[PDB]
C-alpha cells in the first residue's frame, strides 16, 4: 500500500546557521516523491531511513533497532514512556552492555554515519487524515551514541509511512531567522536541476 | 616610500606605501560550562575494595575526566605510567578507558608492572607487556587493618594468567596424580588464601590499595575527553578567540541577530564566519574583521620639501600633529581648510589635498569649478564681437616597444 | 596571519608586488574614467530660478533641492533601480562622490538647457531654449519657422515624451541590464575568490591552521605548499579577470565619454549615433555605475506620396532646387524641404538655373514664377 | 629543483605576455583615435565639437612625437561678448520676416 | 570521463566553472556583435520587380 513521499521529510544537515540565503548540501535525504512503503512487523534499514507516524492515541512506541537482534550482538533498543525515554545499548518485548541513555504529524528521521546515531524530529498540526500533505518542517533534536554497528531492523511496537534516505544533493532556502522555510531536489526534475 | 619607490625622490603623489592591520591583544579561549564530569572519586574513594583474585574493573565512558585530580593528590606512594602522560591528556581522548581496582601488600605493588611474575602477576592480575596506562597504590593500613575486611588471593593456577585474566573459580587446585573429588586432600588444595592484615605488621606487609588506568586509542570513535579551560571574554578590542574549537581574529560585538536554539555559530556569505554564540552564557555575538588598510603617504615632492601627511584608509582613526578623520580613511599630519580649491593630489571620497603656505599640506574638499549664473532672459542675446585663435595641443600615443623575449633562453639559458 | 606560510611565500618572489600593482592600477583607472566621462564642464553651471524654457518642462532631470541627495527625479529613480572586509579583500571609495557625480550632471544640464553649444566650445553664451531648438533644427535640416509655428506641439511632444521614461523606470524591470550586469559580476568574482579559500587543493585539509598543528614542520611544508600555490592560482586568476573586464569598462567609459561630449555638448550628425532619428539634443543623468543618457531625436510621421521631378524646365532652361525637392500633387508643382512639407510656389528666387532642357533626363515642363 | 625554477618562470613570462597583450590592446585604441583625428582633423576640418581642441575647429597640424603624435588645434574662439535684445521675427505690413 | 581523475579535480575549485562561463559570455557576445551590425532594419525591404 504504498503513497508518494511529497515534499516533506528534509531535515537540517549541520548545526550552522543561515540568514536569508540559499544552500546546497551533500548528504542523506528522503527523495521528493518517491513512493514510501505505507505499513498499516518486519522493517529494512538499508540506509537512513525517514519514519512518520500518525496516532491519536499515541499507540506506537519506541523503536527497536538492532544489526541481528537475535541476542548475540547488541541492538539499540529506543524506547518512549510517559516520564522519560530510555534507550539502551543492551518489558514485554525482549531478545554486555554498553552504554544507557535516558532523557526526556510526527516526523522521524533516524541515520547512522561513522557509528553516531542521529535522530530529527517534529510535531504538525495535521488536520487531514491518512494522507501526508506536501510541506515543509525539519528540527534536530537527536541523541548521539558511538555505536559503529549497521542497523538492520525496525520492529516499531495505527499506521506509518517509512521511506528510505539516499545521497542526493539538495538546496534548501533559509529564512531571516534561520530556519529552513523550503528545500528544492537538484535531480527530482529538469527544473529543480 | 623612498624605499617602496626604489628611488630617492619621489614625485608629487599619494603613495600606498604599506598596510596597517591592527594586532589582537589577550587572545581568549570558552568552552561550555563542564556539567558532567569520570568517576574516579567511586573508584578511588571506594569504603570497600576487592580481592585480588576478584579484581573490579570499571570501564569508563562518556564523560570528560579531569586527571590532575590524580597526580596533584598527595596522597599515592606510586603513580607509574607506562607509555602514556599523566600530564599530557588533559586535551586528549581515548577511544576506552579501564579502571582497575584491588587490595594486595607492599612487597607486591612491584608486581603490577608488564613483564612481572610472582603469585599476583601469574594467579591474581597480570599486565600486558605493551600496557599503556597508570599503576596508581597507596597504604591501606588505617582502613583494611583492624584488630573486619577479608581480602583473599590465589596460590595455585595450572597456568599463568593472560593479561588482563580473571579467575575466579574455587575449584580445588590438582597438584598431584591422585583427582580431588571436589574436595581437599593429599596433593589437593583450596587454592585461596586470606592476607594476615595486621596493623603491626611491617610496611611490605600492610595492605596497599591499587588502581590500574588502562587506555585505548584506535582510529575509532572516542568518549573520554580531559577538562577544558575558559577565560571571560571581551567586547570592542580585536583579539584572537577561540569558540567551541573555531579559531578567529576580529572584534567581538553585540549582535541584534537572533540564531535559533540549535544554531551554534553563523556565516552571512561566502563561507565566512560573521556569528558566533558562546557556549558558556548562550549568547550570540557578531564578529568584525579588526580595522586594516593600506596606508598611503602624501608627499608634495622632495625637492619641494620633506612633509609627508599619512592616509590610513578605511580606519576610524580612535586608535593608532592634528588627526582629521575624512570618509576616506584618516590623515595624520595635514590641516584641514574650509576653503576649497582646485584638485592637487587626489585623496579620495570628494577630497584633496596640496602643498601650500606657513609651507603645510592642506586637505580641502575639491572645488568643481568657478559659479556663475549665465544671465537668461526670454528676449536677451550675447553675440561675440571679437575673437581669439588658440593652438592646442593633443597628445597621443601609438606604438610601444617591440619587445621579443626568447622562452628557452630566458627559462633555461 | 601564518607565519611559516609568510616564509614560504616569501620564496616564491615578487607575484604580490606585482599583483597588488596590477589591481591599484586597474583601481587608479576606474577613477580615471568616472573623471573622464563627468569631468567635461569647467565650471558647475547654477540653473536660473524661474523656469520658463519655452513651454519645455524639465524638472523631473534637473536637480531638486528638497531631496537631500540633491539629485534629480529620474536619478533617484535609476539609484533604486539597482540593487548593489573579509580576509584581505578591501574595497577603495570612489574619488567622486555620487552627489560630486550629479553636480557635474547638474551642471552640464544647466550649461546645456541655458547656453546650447557655446558652453562645451568656451565661454558659456545663453540663448532663449526655443531659439536654441531652432538653431538645432537648422542643424537637422528642418527650417527654423517649423519649430515655432508649432512650438506648443513640440513642448508637448517632448514633455509626454519625458513622463513615458518615469513609468519605463519605476514599473518595467531590469531596465538597468548592463549596470547592474557590471555589479553582479564584481559580486560574482569576490565571491568565487573568497569561495576558493575552503577549497582543499590537494592538501590534507584546507584549514592552514589545523594542517600546521597536526603535522611536523618538514611535513607540513609540503601541505602549506600545495595550499599556498593553489590560493596563488585562484588570486592570479582574479587579477587577470579583473584586468580583462577592467579594459572592456574602460571601452564602455570612453564611449560614454564620447557620448557625453558629441551629443550633451553639441549637436551631432553622426546617424544613430545619439538615438534613432535626426539628433536634436541629449541630457545626461547618474546612474550608480555609469550615466544615462536621455536622447531627444526628431523622427518624421505621417508620409504622403507624390510625384517629383529631379528639374523644372522653363523658357528653356533647367531650374533645380536650392534646398527643396520639386513636388506635384497631380496638378501643380511646388518647391518643399525634404524633411518638412511645407510647399511653396517655384520661383527663381529659391530655384537655380544651370544648363539647358534636353540634358537633364526626367524633367518636367512648368512656369517658375519671377517675383 | 629545476621544475620549481621552470614553473616559476614559465608562470612570470606568462604574466608578462598577457600584461603585454592588454597594452597593445589600449595602445592600440589610441593609435586607432589617433589616425581618426590626423584624418578628420588635419586631413579636413571637422564639425564635431572639442573632438579637436576647445573651440570652433579652423584647422590642425601634426608633430612627430618619440612614441606617439602631438596635434596642434588651431580653434576659433569667441570673446568680448555684448547684450542685445533679441527677437524671432518682425512683423511688417502684416507679415513675419525671420532672418 | 574518469571518475578518479574528477573527483581530485573537484578539489581545486571553481575553475572549471569559471572556465564554462567565461567561453559562455563570448559565445552570447558573438551573437551579439553580429545582431548589433546587421540588425540596423526594422522590417524587411524587397527592391521593386
Ligand atoms: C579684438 O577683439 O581683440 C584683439 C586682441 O588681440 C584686439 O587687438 C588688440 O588691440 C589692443 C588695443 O589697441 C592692442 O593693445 C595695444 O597695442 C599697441 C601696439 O599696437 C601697444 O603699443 C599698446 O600698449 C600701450 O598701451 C597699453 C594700453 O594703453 C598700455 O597698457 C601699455 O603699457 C602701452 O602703453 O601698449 C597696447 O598693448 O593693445 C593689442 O596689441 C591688440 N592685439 C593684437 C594681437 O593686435 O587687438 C582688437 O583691437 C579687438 N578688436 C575689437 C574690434 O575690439
Ligand atoms: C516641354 O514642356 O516643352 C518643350 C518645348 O516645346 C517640348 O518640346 C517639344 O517636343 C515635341 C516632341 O518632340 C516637338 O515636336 C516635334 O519637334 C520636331 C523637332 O523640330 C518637329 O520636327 C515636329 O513636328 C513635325 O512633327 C509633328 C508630330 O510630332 C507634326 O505634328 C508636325 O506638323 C511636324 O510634321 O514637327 C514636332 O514639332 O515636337 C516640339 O518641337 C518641341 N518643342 C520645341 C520648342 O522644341 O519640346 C516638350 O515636348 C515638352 N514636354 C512635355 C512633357 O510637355
Ligand atoms: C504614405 C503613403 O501613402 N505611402 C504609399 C504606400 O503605402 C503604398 O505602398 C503600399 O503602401 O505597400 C503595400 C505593401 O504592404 C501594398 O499593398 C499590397 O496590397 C495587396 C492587396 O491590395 C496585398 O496582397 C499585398 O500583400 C500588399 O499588402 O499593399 C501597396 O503597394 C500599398 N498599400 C496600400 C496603398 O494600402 C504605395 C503604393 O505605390 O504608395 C505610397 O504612396
Ligand atoms: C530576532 C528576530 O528578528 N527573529 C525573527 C524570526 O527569525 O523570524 C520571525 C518571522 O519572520 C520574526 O518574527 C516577527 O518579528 C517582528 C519584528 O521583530 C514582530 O513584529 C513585532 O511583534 C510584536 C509582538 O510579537 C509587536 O508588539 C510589535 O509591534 C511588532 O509588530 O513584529 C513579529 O511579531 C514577529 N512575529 C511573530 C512573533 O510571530 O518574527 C522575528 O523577528
Ligand atoms: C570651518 O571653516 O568651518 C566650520 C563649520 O562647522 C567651523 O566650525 C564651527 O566653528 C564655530 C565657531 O568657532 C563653532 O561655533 C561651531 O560649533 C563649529 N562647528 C563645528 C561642527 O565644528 O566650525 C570652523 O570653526 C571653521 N574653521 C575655520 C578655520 O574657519
Ligand atoms: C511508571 C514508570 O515510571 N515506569 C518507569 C519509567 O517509564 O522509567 C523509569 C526509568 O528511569 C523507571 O524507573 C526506574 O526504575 C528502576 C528500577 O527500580 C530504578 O533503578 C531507576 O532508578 C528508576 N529511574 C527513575 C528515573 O525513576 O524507573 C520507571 O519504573
Ligand atoms: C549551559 C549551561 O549550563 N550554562 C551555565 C554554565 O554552565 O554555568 C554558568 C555559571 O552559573 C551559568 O551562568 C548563569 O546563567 C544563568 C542563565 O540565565 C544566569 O541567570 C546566571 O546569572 C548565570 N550565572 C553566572 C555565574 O554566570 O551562568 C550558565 O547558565
Ligand atoms: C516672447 C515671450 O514669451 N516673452 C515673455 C518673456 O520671456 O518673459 C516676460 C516676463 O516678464 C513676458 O512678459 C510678461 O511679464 C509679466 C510680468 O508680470 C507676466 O505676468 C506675463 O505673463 C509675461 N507675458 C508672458 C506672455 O509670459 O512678459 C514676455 O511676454
Ligand atoms: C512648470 C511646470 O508645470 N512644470 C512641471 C514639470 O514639467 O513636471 C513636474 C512633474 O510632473 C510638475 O510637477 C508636478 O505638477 C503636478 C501638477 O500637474 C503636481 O500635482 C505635482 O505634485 C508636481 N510634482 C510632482 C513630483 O509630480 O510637477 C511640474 O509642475
Ligand atoms: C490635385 C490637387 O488638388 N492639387 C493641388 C496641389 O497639390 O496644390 C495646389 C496649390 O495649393 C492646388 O491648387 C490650389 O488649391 C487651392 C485649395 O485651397 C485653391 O484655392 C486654388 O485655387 C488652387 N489653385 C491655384 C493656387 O492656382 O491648387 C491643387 O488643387
Ligand atoms: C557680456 C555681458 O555684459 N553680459 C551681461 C548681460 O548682457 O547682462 C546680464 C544681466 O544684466 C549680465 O549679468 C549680470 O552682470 C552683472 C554685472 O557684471 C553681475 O553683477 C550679475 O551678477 C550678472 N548676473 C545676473 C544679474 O544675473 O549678468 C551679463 O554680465
Ligand atoms: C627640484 O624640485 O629641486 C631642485 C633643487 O634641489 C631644483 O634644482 C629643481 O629645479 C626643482 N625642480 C623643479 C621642477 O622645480
Ligand atoms: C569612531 O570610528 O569610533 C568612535 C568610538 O568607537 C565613535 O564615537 C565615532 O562616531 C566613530 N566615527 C566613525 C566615523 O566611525
Ligand atoms: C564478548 C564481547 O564482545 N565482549 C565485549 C568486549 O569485547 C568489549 O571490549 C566490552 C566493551 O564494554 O564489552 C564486552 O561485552
Ligand atoms: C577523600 C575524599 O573526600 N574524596 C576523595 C578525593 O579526595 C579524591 O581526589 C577522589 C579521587 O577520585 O576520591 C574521593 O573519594
Amino acid at each position: 500500500a504504498y503513497t508518494n513521499s511529497f515534499t516533506r521529510g528534509v531535515y537540517y544537515p549541520d548545526k550552522v546557521f543561515r540568514s536569508s540565503v540559499l544552500h546546497s548540501t551533500q548528504d542523506l535525504f528522503l527523495p521528493f516523491f518517491s513512493n514510501v512503503t505505507w505499513f498499516h512487523p518486519v522493517l529494512p534499514f538499508n540506509d537512513g531511513v525517514y519514519f512518520a507516524s500518525t496516532e491519536k492515541s499515541n499507540i506506537i512506541r519506541g523503536w527497536i533497532f538492532g544489526t541481528t537482534l537475535d541476542s548475540k550482538t547488541q541492538s539499540l533498543l529506543i524506547v518512549n514512556n510517559a516520564t522519560n525515554v530510555v534507550i539502551k545499548v543492551c518489558f514485554r518485548v525482549y531478545s554486555n552492555c554498553t552504554f544507557e541513555y535516558v532523557s526526556q504529524l510526527r516526523e522521524f528521521v533516524f541515520k547512522n554515519i561513522d557509528g553516531y546515531f542521529k535522530i530529527y524530529s517534529k510535531h504538525t498540526p495535521i488536520n487531514l487524515v491518512r494522507d501526508l500533505p506536501q510541506g515543509f518542517s525539519a528540527l534536530e533534536p537527536l541523541v548521539d551514541l558511538p555505536i559503529g554497528i549497521n542497523i538492520t531492523r525496525f520492529q516499531t511496537l495505527a499506521a506509518y509511512y517509512v521511506g528510505y534516505l539516499q545521497p542526493r544533493t539538495f538546496l534548501l532556502k533559509y529564512n531571516e531567522n534561520g530556519t529552513i522555510t523550503d528545500a528544492v531536489d537538484c535531480a527530482l526534475d529538469p527544473l529543480s536541476e | 616610500t623612498k624605499c617602496t619607490l626604489k628611488s630617492f625622490t619621489v614625485e608629487k603623489g599619494i603613495y600606498q606605501t604599506s598596510n596597517f592591520r591592527v594586532q589582537p591583544t589577550e587572545s581568549i579561549v570558552r568552552f561550555p560550562n563542564i556539567t558532567n564530569l569520570c568517576p574516579f572519586g567511586e573508584v578511588f574513594n571506594a569504603t570497600r575494595f576487592a580481592s585480588v583474585y576478584a579484581w573490579n574493573r570499571k570501564r569508563i565512558s562518556n564523560c570528560v575526566a579531569d586527571y590532575s585530580v590524580l597526580y596533584n593528590s598527595a596522597s599515592f606512594s606510586t603513580f607509574k605510567c607506562y607509555g602514556v602522560s599523566p600530564t599530557k591528556l588533559n586535551d586528549l581522548c581515548f577511544t576506552n578507558v579501564y579502571a582497575d581496582s584491588f587490595v594486595i601488600r607492599g612487597d607486591e605493588v612491584r608486581q603490577i608492572a608488564p613483564g612481572q611474575t610472582g603469585k599476583i602477576a601469574d594467579y591474581n592480575y597480570k599486565l600486558p607487556d605493551d600496557f599503556t596506562g597508570c599503576v596508581i597504590a597507596w597504604n591501606s593500613n588505617n582502613l583494611d587493618s583492624k584488630v573486619n575486611y577479608n581480602y583473599l588471593y590465589r596460590l595455585f593456577r595450572k597456568s599463568n594468567l593472560k593479561p588482563f585474566e580473571r579467575d575466579i573459580s574455587t575449584e580445588i587446585y590438582q597438584a598431584g596424580s591422585t583427582p580431588c573429588n571436589g574436595v581437599e586432600g593429599f596433593n589437593c588444595y583450596f587454592p585461596l588464601q586470606s592476607y594476615g592484615f595486621q596493623p603491626t605488621n611491617g610496611v611490605g606487609y600492610q595492605p596497599y590499595r591499587v588502581v590500574v588506568l588502562s587506555f585505548e586509542l584506535l582510529h575509532a570513535p572516542a568518549t573520554v575527553c580531559g577538562p577544558k579551560k575558559s577565560t571571560n571574554l571581551v567586547k570592542n578590542k580585536c583579539v584572537n578567540f577561540n569558540f567551541n574549537g573555531l579559531t578567529g581574529t576580529g572584534v567581538l560585538t553585540e549582535s541584534n541577530k537572533k540564531f535559533l536554539p540549535f544554531q551554534q555559530f553563523g556565516r552571512d556569505i561566502a563561507d565566512t564566519t560573521d556569528a558566533v554564540r558562546d557556549p558558556q552564557t548562550l549568547e550570540i555575538l557578531d564578529i568584525t574583521p579588526c580595522s586594516f588598510g593600506g596606508v598611503s603617504v602624501i608627499t608634495p615632492g622632495t625637492n619641494t620639501s620633506n612633509q609627508v601627511a599619512v592616509l590610513y584608509q578605511d580606519v576610524n582613526c580612535t586608535e593608532v600633529s592634528n588627526v582629521f578623520q575624512t570618509r576616506a580613511g584618516c590623515l595624520i599630519g595635514a590641516e584641514h581648510v574650509n576653503n576649497s580649491y582646485e584638485c592637487d593630489i587626489p585623496i579620495g571620497a570628494g577630497i584633496c589635498a596640496s602643498y601650500q603656505t606657513s609651507q603645510s599640506i592642506i586637505a580641502y574638499t575639491m572645488s568643481l569649478g568657478a559659479e556663475n549664473s549665465v544671465a537668461y532672459s526670454n528676449n536677451s542675446i550675447a553675440i561675440p564681437t571679437n575673437f581669439t585663435i588658440s593652438v592646442t595641443t593633443e597628445i597621443l600615443p601609438v606604438s610601444m616597444t617591440k619587445t621579443s623575449v626568447d622562452c628557452t633562453m630566458y627559462i633555461c639559458g | 596571519d601564518s607565519t611559516e606560510c609568510s616564509n614560504l611565500l616569501l620564496q616564491y618572489g615578487s607575484f604580490c608586488t606585482q599583483l597588488n600593482r596590477a589591481l591599484t592600477g586597474i583601481a587608479v583607472e576606474q577613477d580615471k574614467n568616472t573623471q573622464e566621462v563627468f569631468a567635461q564642464v569647467k565650471q558647475i553651471y547654477k540653473t536660473p530660478p524661474i523656469k520658463d524654457f519655452g513651454g519645455f518642462n524639465f524638472s523631473q532631470i534637473l536637480p531638486d533641492p528638497s531631496k537631500p541627495s540633491k539629485r534629480s527625479f529620474i536619478e533617484d529613480l535609476l539609484f533604486n533601480k539597482v540593487t548593489l572586509k573579509f580576509n584581505g579583500l578591501t574595497v577603495l571609495p570612489p574619488l567622486l562622490t555620487d552627489e560630486m557625480i550629479a553636480q557635474y550632471t547638474s551642471a552640464l544640464l544647466a550649461g546645456t538647457i541655458t547656453s546650447g553649444w557655446t558652453f562645451g566650445a568656451g565661454a558659456a553664451l545663453q540663448i532663449p531654449f526655443a531659439m536654441q531648438m531652432a538653431y538645432r533644427f537648422n542643424g537637422i535640416g528642418v527650417t527654423q519657422n517649423v519649430l515655432y509655428e508649432n512650438q506648443k506641439l513640440i513642448a508637448n511632444q517632448f514633455n509626454s515624451a519625458i513622463g513615458k521614461i518615469q513609468d519605463s523606470l519605476s514599473s518595467t524591470a531590469s531596465a538597468l541590464g548592463k549596470l547592474q550586469d557590471v555589479v553582479n559580476q564584481n559580486a560574482q568574482a569576490l565571491n568565487t575568490l573568497v569561495k576558493q579559500l575552503s577549497s582543499n587543493f590537494g592538501a590534507i585539509s584546507s584549514v592552514l591552521n589545523d594542517i600546521l598543528s597536526r603535522l611536523d614542520p618538514p611535513e607540513a611544508e609540503v601541505q602549506i605548499d600545495r595550499l599556498i600555490t593553489g590560493r596563488l592560482q585562484s588570486l592570479q586568476t582574479y587579477v587577470t579577470q579583473q584586468l580583462i573586464r577592467a579594459a572592456e569598462i574602460r571601452a564602455s567609459a570612453n564611449l560614454a565619454a564620447t557620448k557625453m561630449s558629441e551629443c550633451v555638448l553639441g549637436q551631432s550628425k553622426r546617424v544613430d549615433f545619439c538615438g534613432k532619428g535626426y539628433h536634436l539634443m541629449s541630457f545626461p543623468q547618474s546612474a550608480p555605475h555609469g550615466v544615462v543618457f536621455l536622447h531627444v531625436t526628431y523622427v518624421p510621421a505621417q508620409e504622403k506620396n507624390f510625384t517629383t521631378a529631379p528639374a523644372i524646365c522653363h523658357d528653356g532652361k533647367a531650374h533645380f532646387p536650392r534646398e527643396g525637392v520639386f513636388v506635384s500633387n497631380g496638378t501643380h508643382w511646388f518647391v518643399t524641404q525634404r524633411n518638412f512639407y511645407e510647399p511653396q510656389i517655384i520661383t527663381t528666387d529659391n530655384t537655380f538655373v544651370s544648363g539647358n532642357c534636353d540634358v537633364v533626363i526626367g524633367i518636367v515642363n512648368n512656369t517658375v514664377y519671377d517675383p
